[PDB]
Protein backbone atom coordinates (compact mmCIF):
# COMPACT_ATOMS: atom_id res chain seq x y z
CA UNK A 1 0.00 0.00 0.00
CA UNK A 2 2.99 2.30 0.53
CA UNK A 3 4.34 1.88 -3.03
CA UNK A 4 0.86 1.86 -4.53
CA UNK A 5 -0.28 5.10 -3.13
CA UNK A 6 2.48 6.79 -5.04
CA UNK A 7 1.81 4.93 -8.22
CA UNK A 8 -1.92 5.34 -8.31
CA UNK A 9 -1.72 9.11 -8.54
CA UNK A 10 1.35 9.43 -10.76
CA UNK A 11 0.45 6.81 -13.55
CA UNK A 12 -3.05 7.83 -14.25
CA UNK A 13 -1.83 11.40 -14.70
CA UNK A 14 0.90 10.30 -17.27
CA UNK A 15 -1.79 8.32 -19.22
CA UNK A 16 -4.18 11.29 -19.37
CA UNK A 17 -1.41 13.60 -20.28
CA UNK A 18 -0.36 11.48 -23.27
CA UNK A 19 -4.00 11.15 -24.52
CA UNK A 20 -4.56 14.88 -24.08
CA UNK A 21 -1.69 15.69 -26.41
CA UNK A 22 -2.96 13.39 -29.22
CA UNK A 23 -6.41 15.21 -29.48
CA UNK A 24 -4.44 18.45 -28.98
CA UNK A 25 -2.02 18.14 -31.97
CA UNK A 26 -4.78 19.18 -34.37
CA UNK A 27 -6.04 21.87 -31.97
CA UNK A 28 -2.77 23.94 -32.12
CA UNK A 29 -3.50 25.07 -35.58
CA UNK A 30 -7.15 26.13 -34.91
CA UNK A 31 -6.95 29.68 -33.23
CA UNK A 32 -5.32 30.93 -36.54
CA UNK A 33 -6.23 30.30 -40.18
CA UNK A 34 -4.72 33.48 -41.71
CA UNK A 35 -3.40 35.25 -38.61
CA UNK A 36 -0.26 33.03 -38.44
CA UNK A 37 -1.23 30.49 -41.20
CA UNK A 38 -0.53 32.97 -43.87
CA UNK A 39 2.81 33.96 -42.21
CA UNK A 40 4.02 30.46 -42.49
CA UNK A 41 3.44 30.42 -46.24
CA UNK A 42 5.45 33.59 -46.73
CA UNK A 43 8.54 32.29 -44.83
CA UNK A 44 8.68 29.03 -46.72
CA UNK A 45 8.79 30.20 -50.29
CA UNK A 46 11.76 32.36 -49.26
CA UNK A 47 13.59 29.48 -47.81
CA UNK A 48 12.93 26.96 -50.59
CA UNK A 49 14.89 23.60 -50.42
CA UNK A 50 17.79 22.51 -49.91
CA UNK A 51 19.02 24.92 -47.33
CA UNK A 52 22.73 24.69 -47.73
CA UNK A 53 24.86 24.41 -44.59
CA UNK A 54 27.63 27.07 -44.36
CA UNK A 55 29.87 28.13 -41.53
CA UNK A 56 29.85 31.89 -40.61
CA UNK A 57 33.42 33.17 -40.19
CA UNK A 58 32.53 36.75 -39.44
CA UNK A 59 29.74 39.31 -39.90
CA UNK A 60 29.97 42.77 -41.53
CA UNK A 61 27.43 45.50 -40.31
CA UNK A 62 25.98 46.40 -43.80
CA UNK A 63 23.71 43.36 -43.88
CA UNK A 64 26.30 40.93 -45.15
CA UNK A 65 28.58 38.26 -44.12
CA UNK A 66 31.37 36.06 -45.35
CA UNK A 67 30.63 32.38 -45.21
CA UNK A 68 33.11 29.61 -45.89
CA UNK A 69 31.23 26.46 -46.78
CA UNK A 70 32.68 22.97 -46.00
CA UNK A 71 32.17 22.24 -49.75
CA UNK A 72 35.08 24.80 -50.45
CA UNK A 73 33.86 27.99 -52.08
CA UNK A 74 33.56 31.07 -49.91
CA UNK A 75 30.56 33.34 -50.71
CA UNK A 76 29.72 36.97 -49.92
CA UNK A 77 26.17 36.39 -48.82
CA UNK A 78 23.54 38.83 -47.60
CA UNK A 79 21.79 38.67 -44.33
CA UNK A 80 18.22 39.17 -45.55
CA UNK A 81 14.66 37.69 -44.60
CA UNK A 82 13.54 36.26 -41.28
CA UNK A 83 16.92 36.75 -39.39
CA UNK A 84 18.14 38.66 -36.42
CA UNK A 85 21.75 39.71 -36.53
CA UNK A 86 21.90 39.19 -32.71
CA UNK A 87 21.58 35.44 -33.31
CA UNK A 88 24.55 35.72 -35.54
CA UNK A 89 28.18 35.97 -34.36
CA UNK A 90 31.17 33.66 -34.99
CA UNK A 91 30.81 29.89 -34.97
CA UNK A 92 27.29 29.71 -36.38
CA UNK A 93 26.05 27.06 -38.84
CA UNK A 94 23.65 28.72 -41.33
CA UNK A 95 20.84 28.00 -43.84
CA UNK A 96 21.67 29.38 -47.33
CA UNK A 97 19.39 29.91 -50.27
CA UNK A 98 19.98 27.48 -53.10
CA UNK A 99 19.96 30.01 -55.92
CA UNK A 100 21.56 33.27 -54.59
CA UNK A 101 22.97 32.61 -51.15
CA UNK A 102 21.13 34.60 -48.54
CA UNK A 103 21.09 33.69 -44.85
CA UNK A 104 17.44 32.93 -44.18
CA UNK A 105 17.86 31.96 -40.60
CA UNK A 106 20.11 30.06 -38.18
CA UNK A 107 18.67 26.67 -36.81
CA UNK A 108 21.72 24.31 -37.08
CA UNK A 109 24.29 23.75 -34.30
CA UNK A 110 26.47 20.67 -33.87
CA UNK A 111 27.84 19.08 -30.67
CA UNK A 112 31.42 17.87 -30.22
CA UNK A 113 32.59 14.42 -29.17
CA UNK A 114 34.38 16.32 -26.35
CA UNK A 115 31.31 18.14 -25.09
CA UNK A 116 29.76 14.68 -25.11
CA UNK A 117 32.39 13.37 -22.48
CA UNK A 118 31.89 16.57 -20.42
CA UNK A 119 28.07 16.67 -20.45
CA UNK A 120 26.25 14.02 -18.40
CA UNK A 121 23.26 11.93 -19.31
CA UNK A 122 22.25 10.95 -15.81
CA UNK A 123 20.98 12.57 -12.66
CA UNK A 124 22.62 10.56 -9.75
CA UNK A 125 20.26 7.84 -8.42
CA UNK A 126 22.22 7.57 -5.18
CA UNK A 127 21.88 10.70 -3.10
CA UNK A 128 23.64 11.80 0.15
CA UNK A 129 24.20 9.44 3.25
CA UNK A 130 25.53 6.58 1.03
CA UNK A 131 28.97 7.08 2.66
CA UNK A 132 27.49 9.16 5.52
CA UNK A 133 29.48 9.60 8.69
CA UNK A 134 32.02 12.52 8.83
CA UNK A 135 28.78 14.57 8.44
CA UNK A 136 30.14 17.88 9.70
CA UNK A 137 32.84 18.20 7.06
CA UNK A 138 29.91 18.00 4.65
CA UNK A 139 28.45 21.42 5.64
CA UNK A 140 31.68 22.90 4.13
CA UNK A 141 30.33 21.41 0.87
CA UNK A 142 26.70 22.53 1.47
CA UNK A 143 27.20 26.08 2.48
CA UNK A 144 29.32 26.91 -0.46
CA UNK A 145 28.09 24.71 -3.34
CA UNK A 146 24.42 23.97 -2.62
CA UNK A 147 23.35 26.91 -0.64
CA UNK A 148 24.05 30.23 -2.61
CA UNK A 149 22.11 28.72 -5.51
CA UNK A 150 19.25 27.74 -3.10
CA UNK A 151 19.21 31.04 -1.11
CA UNK A 152 20.53 34.39 -2.37
CA UNK A 153 18.82 35.82 0.80
CA UNK A 154 21.39 34.87 3.36
CA UNK A 155 24.37 36.31 1.52
CA UNK A 156 22.37 39.46 0.64
CA UNK A 157 22.01 40.28 4.43
CA UNK A 158 25.77 40.17 4.88
CA UNK A 159 26.18 41.66 1.33
CA UNK A 160 29.50 41.05 -0.58
CA UNK A 161 30.39 38.28 -2.98
CA UNK A 162 29.04 34.81 -2.13
CA UNK A 163 31.25 31.64 -2.00
CA UNK A 164 33.46 30.26 -4.80
CA UNK A 165 35.19 26.83 -5.01
CA UNK A 166 36.29 23.87 -2.85
CA UNK A 167 39.22 21.48 -2.98
CA UNK A 168 38.40 18.08 -1.34
CA UNK A 169 41.46 16.27 -0.13
CA UNK A 170 42.29 13.34 2.06
CA UNK A 171 42.87 9.56 1.93
CA UNK A 172 41.54 7.59 -1.00
CA UNK A 173 38.20 5.85 -0.46
CA UNK A 174 37.05 8.40 2.19
CA UNK A 175 34.06 9.44 0.06
CA UNK A 176 35.43 12.26 -2.14
CA UNK A 177 33.97 10.65 -5.33
CA UNK A 178 30.55 10.28 -3.97
CA UNK A 179 30.52 13.71 -2.31
CA UNK A 180 30.63 15.47 -5.65
CA UNK A 181 27.89 13.32 -7.26
CA UNK A 182 25.63 13.72 -4.11
CA UNK A 183 25.50 17.53 -4.19
CA UNK A 184 24.62 17.37 -7.95
CA UNK A 185 21.49 15.42 -7.24
CA UNK A 186 20.19 17.95 -4.67
CA UNK A 187 20.95 21.26 -6.64
CA UNK A 188 19.80 20.04 -10.09
CA UNK A 189 21.82 22.39 -12.31
CA UNK A 190 24.22 21.39 -15.04
CA UNK A 191 26.66 18.83 -13.75
CA UNK A 192 29.80 18.50 -15.82
CA UNK A 193 32.26 15.81 -14.78
CA UNK A 194 35.68 15.45 -16.35
CA UNK A 195 38.39 13.14 -15.61
CA UNK A 196 42.00 14.59 -15.31
CA UNK A 197 43.39 11.77 -17.46
CA UNK A 198 41.68 13.13 -20.39
CA UNK A 199 43.13 16.59 -19.63
CA UNK A 200 46.43 14.95 -20.11
CA UNK A 201 46.79 14.13 -23.75
CA UNK A 202 49.52 12.78 -26.05
CA UNK A 203 49.05 15.66 -28.45
CA UNK A 204 49.94 19.39 -27.78
CA UNK A 205 47.92 22.45 -28.42
CA UNK A 206 44.72 20.54 -28.19
CA UNK A 207 45.39 20.23 -24.51
CA UNK A 208 44.84 23.90 -23.95
CA UNK A 209 41.77 24.10 -26.24
CA UNK A 210 40.08 21.37 -24.13
CA UNK A 211 40.78 23.04 -20.86
CA UNK A 212 39.76 26.47 -22.14
CA UNK A 213 36.50 24.91 -23.39
CA UNK A 214 35.19 23.40 -20.05
CA UNK A 215 34.47 26.69 -18.34
CA UNK A 216 33.22 28.32 -21.57
CA UNK A 217 30.48 25.79 -21.94
CA UNK A 218 30.11 26.06 -18.20
CA UNK A 219 29.46 29.78 -18.06
CA UNK A 220 27.04 29.48 -21.11
CA UNK A 221 24.62 26.98 -19.55
CA UNK A 222 25.09 28.62 -16.01
CA UNK A 223 24.43 27.65 -13.29
CA UNK A 224 26.98 24.85 -13.56
CA UNK A 225 29.05 22.82 -11.20
CA UNK A 226 32.19 21.44 -12.78
CA UNK A 227 33.63 18.38 -11.11
CA UNK A 228 37.21 17.99 -11.97
CA UNK A 229 37.72 14.46 -10.67
CA UNK A 230 41.36 13.97 -10.06
CA UNK A 231 43.72 16.81 -10.47
CA UNK A 232 46.36 14.52 -8.79
CA UNK A 233 46.56 12.88 -12.15
CA UNK A 234 48.39 15.78 -13.89
CA UNK A 235 51.90 14.85 -12.80
CA UNK A 236 51.73 11.08 -12.54
CA UNK A 237 50.22 10.33 -15.96
CA UNK A 238 51.99 11.17 -19.11
CA UNK A 239 52.59 9.16 -22.22
CA UNK A 240 55.54 9.91 -24.45
CA UNK A 241 57.94 12.70 -23.42
CA UNK A 242 58.24 14.44 -26.71
CA UNK A 243 54.63 15.60 -27.02
CA UNK A 244 53.94 14.89 -23.32
CA UNK A 245 56.25 16.01 -20.64
CA UNK A 246 56.78 19.12 -18.69
CA UNK A 247 55.67 21.50 -21.46
CA UNK A 248 52.16 19.93 -21.87
CA UNK A 249 51.53 19.79 -18.09
CA UNK A 250 52.63 23.44 -17.60
CA UNK A 251 50.48 24.87 -20.39
CA UNK A 252 47.17 23.04 -19.20
CA UNK A 253 47.80 24.40 -15.68
CA UNK A 254 48.39 27.94 -17.09
CA UNK A 255 45.11 27.76 -19.08
CA UNK A 256 43.08 26.61 -16.04
CA UNK A 257 44.20 29.75 -14.04
CA UNK A 258 42.58 32.17 -16.68
CA UNK A 259 39.36 30.11 -16.67
CA UNK A 260 38.71 30.36 -12.94
CA UNK A 261 39.15 32.36 -12.75
CA UNK A 262 41.00 34.97 -14.75
CA UNK A 263 39.69 37.83 -16.71
CA UNK A 264 36.88 35.88 -18.55
CA UNK A 265 33.83 36.84 -16.43
CA UNK A 266 32.14 33.73 -17.37
CA UNK A 267 29.05 32.10 -15.97
CA UNK A 268 28.63 30.34 -12.77
CA UNK A 269 31.16 27.53 -12.74
CA UNK A 270 31.20 26.46 -8.85
CA UNK A 271 34.31 24.12 -8.92
CA UNK A 272 34.73 20.77 -7.06
CA UNK A 273 38.16 19.26 -7.25
CA UNK A 274 39.14 15.93 -5.78
CA UNK A 275 42.86 15.47 -4.98
CA UNK A 276 45.55 13.98 -2.89
CA UNK A 277 48.46 15.42 -4.60
CA UNK A 278 47.71 19.03 -3.63
CA UNK A 279 51.29 19.98 -3.70
CA UNK A 280 51.65 19.19 -7.27
CA UNK A 281 49.50 22.26 -7.89
CA UNK A 282 50.28 25.93 -8.29
CA UNK A 283 50.19 28.63 -5.58
CA UNK A 284 47.83 30.52 -7.85
CA UNK A 285 45.54 27.44 -7.83
CA UNK A 286 45.41 26.75 -4.10
CA UNK A 287 45.30 30.52 -3.73
CA UNK A 288 42.41 31.62 -1.59
CA UNK A 289 39.14 32.73 -3.32
CA UNK A 290 39.23 30.11 -5.90
CA UNK A 291 39.17 27.55 -2.96
CA UNK A 292 37.24 29.50 -0.14
CA UNK A 293 36.56 26.83 2.50
CA UNK A 294 38.83 23.90 1.95
CA UNK A 295 37.91 20.48 3.26
CA UNK A 296 40.27 18.00 4.82
CA UNK A 297 39.17 14.44 5.33
CA UNK A 298 41.09 11.91 7.34
CA UNK A 299 40.19 8.44 8.19
CA UNK A 300 37.01 8.01 10.31
CA UNK A 301 37.20 7.24 14.10
CA UNK A 302 35.67 4.11 15.70
CA UNK A 303 32.27 5.54 16.43
CA UNK A 304 32.08 7.15 13.00
CA UNK A 305 32.57 3.69 11.31
CA UNK A 306 29.39 2.49 13.08
CA UNK A 307 27.46 5.22 11.13
CA UNK A 308 29.10 4.03 7.98
CA UNK A 309 28.50 0.27 8.46
CA UNK A 310 24.77 0.65 9.26
CA UNK A 311 24.10 2.51 5.92
CA UNK A 312 25.69 -0.27 4.03
CA UNK A 313 23.95 -3.26 5.83
CA UNK A 314 20.34 -1.82 5.39
CA UNK A 315 20.31 -2.83 1.78
CA UNK A 316 21.30 -6.49 2.76
CA UNK A 317 19.43 -9.28 4.27
CA UNK A 318 19.87 -9.41 8.01
CA UNK A 319 19.42 -11.71 10.96
CA UNK A 320 19.53 -11.48 14.73
CA UNK A 321 22.88 -13.24 14.36
CA UNK A 322 24.53 -10.23 12.63
CA UNK A 323 26.52 -8.14 14.92
CA UNK A 324 27.97 -4.78 13.45
CA UNK A 325 29.89 -3.67 16.51
CA UNK A 326 32.72 -6.36 16.41
CA UNK A 327 33.42 -5.69 12.79
CA UNK A 328 34.05 -2.14 14.01
CA UNK A 329 36.45 -3.39 16.68
CA UNK A 330 38.84 -5.10 14.20
CA UNK A 331 39.28 -2.13 11.78
CA UNK A 332 41.22 0.74 13.13
CA UNK A 333 41.34 4.09 11.22
CA UNK A 334 40.54 2.60 7.71
CA UNK A 335 38.57 4.11 4.81
CA UNK A 336 34.83 3.75 4.40
CA UNK A 337 35.66 2.23 0.94
CA UNK A 338 37.23 -0.58 2.92
CA UNK A 339 34.03 -0.99 4.94
CA UNK A 340 32.03 -0.76 1.60
CA UNK A 341 34.08 -3.50 0.18
CA UNK A 342 33.42 -5.87 3.03
CA UNK A 343 29.64 -5.57 2.52
CA UNK A 344 29.99 -5.93 -1.18
CA UNK A 345 32.24 -8.98 -0.59
CA UNK A 346 29.79 -10.48 2.02
CA UNK A 347 27.12 -10.90 -0.67
CA UNK A 348 29.88 -12.49 -2.80
CA UNK A 349 30.02 -15.10 -0.01
CA UNK A 350 26.19 -15.35 -0.26
CA UNK A 351 26.42 -15.70 -4.03
CA UNK A 352 29.12 -18.40 -3.71
CA UNK A 353 26.81 -20.41 -1.38
CA UNK A 354 23.66 -19.73 -3.43
CA UNK A 355 21.90 -19.08 -0.16
CA UNK A 356 19.85 -15.78 0.03
CA UNK A 357 20.69 -15.14 3.62
CA UNK A 358 23.51 -12.90 5.05
CA UNK A 359 24.94 -13.86 8.44
CA UNK A 360 27.53 -12.61 10.96
CA UNK A 361 29.80 -15.35 9.57
CA UNK A 362 29.65 -13.73 6.02
CA UNK A 363 30.64 -10.25 7.28
CA UNK A 364 33.62 -11.66 9.43
CA UNK A 365 34.98 -13.72 6.58
CA UNK A 366 35.06 -10.88 4.18
CA UNK A 367 36.65 -8.74 6.85
CA UNK A 368 39.66 -11.17 6.76
CA UNK A 369 39.91 -10.80 2.86
CA UNK A 370 39.77 -6.93 3.27
CA UNK A 371 42.57 -7.09 5.86
CA UNK A 372 44.54 -9.39 3.57
CA UNK A 373 44.76 -6.64 1.02
CA UNK A 374 46.31 -4.14 3.38
CA UNK A 375 49.11 -6.07 4.97
CA UNK A 376 50.00 -8.28 1.97
CA UNK A 377 51.55 -6.08 -0.23
CA UNK A 378 53.46 -5.86 3.12
CA UNK A 379 56.09 -8.36 3.95
CA UNK A 380 57.68 -6.88 7.13
CA UNK A 381 55.09 -8.65 9.38
CA UNK A 382 55.94 -6.80 12.46
CA UNK A 383 57.33 -3.31 11.94
CA UNK A 384 61.04 -3.66 11.08
CA UNK B 1 4.57 -7.73 -76.72
CA UNK B 2 5.59 -8.01 -73.06
CA UNK B 3 9.16 -8.36 -74.20
CA UNK B 4 9.42 -5.51 -76.66
CA UNK B 5 7.55 -3.12 -74.38
CA UNK B 6 9.82 -4.02 -71.54
CA UNK B 7 12.88 -2.90 -73.66
CA UNK B 8 11.29 0.34 -74.85
CA UNK B 9 10.33 1.25 -71.22
CA UNK B 10 13.79 0.49 -69.74
CA UNK B 11 15.32 3.11 -72.09
CA UNK B 12 13.21 5.69 -70.25
CA UNK B 13 13.93 4.20 -66.84
CA UNK B 14 17.75 4.19 -67.21
CA UNK B 15 17.86 7.88 -67.88
CA UNK B 16 18.56 9.67 -64.56
CA UNK B 17 19.89 13.02 -63.24
CA UNK B 18 21.98 11.18 -60.73
CA UNK B 19 20.41 9.74 -57.52
CA UNK B 20 22.73 9.56 -54.61
CA UNK B 21 23.38 7.87 -51.29
CA UNK B 22 22.95 10.06 -48.27
CA UNK B 23 22.87 9.28 -44.58
CA UNK B 24 20.64 10.97 -42.02
CA UNK B 25 22.61 12.82 -39.32
CA UNK B 26 19.55 14.02 -37.56
CA UNK B 27 15.96 15.15 -38.17
CA UNK B 28 14.40 18.71 -37.52
CA UNK B 29 10.78 19.00 -36.62
CA UNK B 30 9.93 21.64 -39.27
CA UNK B 31 9.49 18.43 -41.32
CA UNK B 32 12.91 18.35 -42.75
CA UNK B 33 15.92 16.05 -42.57
CA UNK B 34 19.62 17.06 -42.16
CA UNK B 35 21.35 14.71 -44.59
CA UNK B 36 25.01 14.40 -44.92
CA UNK B 37 25.80 13.27 -48.41
CA UNK B 38 28.58 10.68 -48.16
CA UNK B 39 31.15 12.46 -50.48
CA UNK B 40 29.74 15.96 -49.98
CA UNK B 41 28.49 18.18 -47.09
CA UNK B 42 25.27 18.64 -45.25
CA UNK B 43 22.01 20.02 -46.62
CA UNK B 44 18.66 20.24 -44.78
CA UNK B 45 16.16 19.15 -47.42
CA UNK B 46 12.44 18.22 -47.48
CA UNK B 47 11.01 14.69 -47.75
CA UNK B 48 8.55 12.82 -50.10
CA UNK B 49 5.05 11.62 -49.41
CA UNK B 50 6.19 7.91 -48.92
CA UNK B 51 8.29 8.72 -45.86
CA UNK C 1 8.35 -10.79 -3.97
CA UNK C 2 4.62 -10.29 -4.82
CA UNK C 3 3.94 -6.96 -3.10
CA UNK C 4 6.85 -5.30 -4.98
CA UNK C 5 6.98 -7.15 -8.17
CA UNK C 6 3.51 -6.02 -9.24
CA UNK C 7 4.67 -2.35 -8.97
CA UNK C 8 7.77 -3.06 -10.85
CA UNK C 9 5.82 -4.18 -13.95
CA UNK C 10 3.43 -1.33 -13.61
CA UNK C 11 6.47 1.11 -13.62
CA UNK C 12 7.71 -0.37 -16.95
CA UNK C 13 4.29 -0.01 -18.57
CA UNK C 14 4.38 3.71 -17.38
CA UNK C 15 7.68 4.35 -19.11
CA UNK C 16 6.07 3.53 -22.49
CA UNK C 17 3.89 6.71 -22.11
CA UNK C 18 6.98 8.93 -21.58
CA UNK C 19 8.55 7.83 -24.89
CA UNK C 20 5.23 8.24 -26.75
CA UNK C 21 4.72 11.71 -25.32
CA UNK C 22 8.26 12.85 -26.58
CA UNK C 23 7.19 11.79 -30.17
CA UNK C 24 3.64 13.50 -30.05
CA UNK C 25 5.12 16.66 -28.55
CA UNK C 26 7.72 16.73 -31.36
CA UNK C 27 5.26 15.89 -34.20
CA UNK C 28 3.78 19.40 -34.03
CA UNK C 29 6.69 21.67 -33.13
CA UNK C 30 7.76 24.90 -34.78
CA UNK C 31 10.93 26.87 -34.82
CA UNK C 32 11.85 30.42 -35.63
CA UNK C 33 14.65 32.80 -36.21
CA UNK C 34 13.94 36.16 -34.89
CA UNK C 35 10.05 36.36 -34.93
CA UNK C 36 7.91 39.40 -35.28
CA UNK C 37 10.15 42.44 -36.48
CA UNK C 38 11.82 40.14 -39.14
CA UNK C 39 8.42 39.41 -40.74
CA UNK C 40 8.80 42.97 -41.89
CA UNK C 41 12.35 42.23 -43.16
CA UNK C 42 10.85 39.69 -45.54
CA UNK C 43 9.01 42.38 -47.39
CA UNK C 44 12.16 44.28 -47.98
CA UNK C 45 14.84 41.52 -48.35
CA UNK C 46 12.82 39.77 -51.09
CA UNK C 47 13.09 42.63 -53.51
CA UNK C 48 16.87 42.74 -52.85
CA UNK C 49 17.25 38.81 -53.08
CA UNK C 50 16.11 38.93 -56.80
CA UNK C 51 19.13 41.01 -57.72
CA UNK C 52 22.73 39.74 -57.83
CA UNK C 53 25.24 41.11 -55.44
CA UNK C 54 25.33 37.75 -53.54
N1 LIG D 1 30.04 7.38 4.25
C1 LIG D 1 29.77 6.43 3.34
N2 LIG D 1 28.58 5.82 3.17
C2 LIG D 1 28.33 5.03 2.09
N3 LIG D 1 29.20 4.69 1.08
C3 LIG D 1 30.36 5.29 1.27
C4 LIG D 1 30.70 6.20 2.30
N4 LIG D 1 32.01 6.60 2.07
C5 LIG D 1 32.32 6.07 0.91
N5 LIG D 1 31.40 5.20 0.38
C6 LIG D 1 31.35 4.43 -0.87
O1 LIG D 1 32.60 3.97 -1.26
C7 LIG D 1 32.77 4.01 -2.75
C8 LIG D 1 33.94 4.94 -3.19
O2 LIG D 1 33.78 6.21 -2.61
P1 LIG D 1 33.75 7.65 -3.35
O3 LIG D 1 34.22 7.50 -4.75
O4 LIG D 1 32.44 8.31 -3.05
O5 LIG D 1 35.07 8.50 -2.68
P2 LIG D 1 36.71 8.90 -2.52
O6 LIG D 1 37.13 9.21 -1.07
O7 LIG D 1 37.16 9.86 -3.66
O8 LIG D 1 37.45 7.42 -2.93
P3 LIG D 1 37.94 6.74 -4.37
O9 LIG D 1 38.14 8.01 -5.24
O10 LIG D 1 39.25 6.01 -4.22
O11 LIG D 1 36.79 5.84 -4.77
C9 LIG D 1 31.41 4.48 -3.34
O12 LIG D 1 30.55 3.42 -3.79
C10 LIG D 1 30.87 5.27 -2.08
O13 LIG D 1 29.51 5.47 -2.06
Amino acid sequence: RCKLKLLRMERIKDHLLLEEEFVSNSEILKPFEKKQEEEKKQLEEIRGNPLSIGTLEEIIDDDHAIVTSPTMPDYYVSILSFVDKELLEPGCSVLLHHKTMSIVGVLQDDADPMVSVMKMDKSPTESYSDIGGLESQIQEIKESVELPLTHPELYEEMGIKPPKGVILYGAPGTGKTLLAKAVANQTSATFLRIVGSELIQKYLGDGPRLCRQIFKVAGENAPSIVFIDEIDAIGTKRYDSNSGGEREIQRTMLELLNQLDGFDDRGDVKVIMATNKIETLDPALIRPGRIDRKILFENPDLSTKKKILGIHTSKMNLSEDVNLETLVTTKDDLSGADIQAMCTEAGLLALRERRMQVTAEDFKQAKERVMKNKVEENLEGLYL
Amino acid sequence: NDKVRFIKDELRLLQEPGSYVGEVIKIVSDKKVLVKVQPEGKYIVDVAKDI
Amino acid sequence: AAPYAAKLKQTENDLKDIEARIKEKAGVKESDTGLAPSHLWDIMGDRQRLGEEH
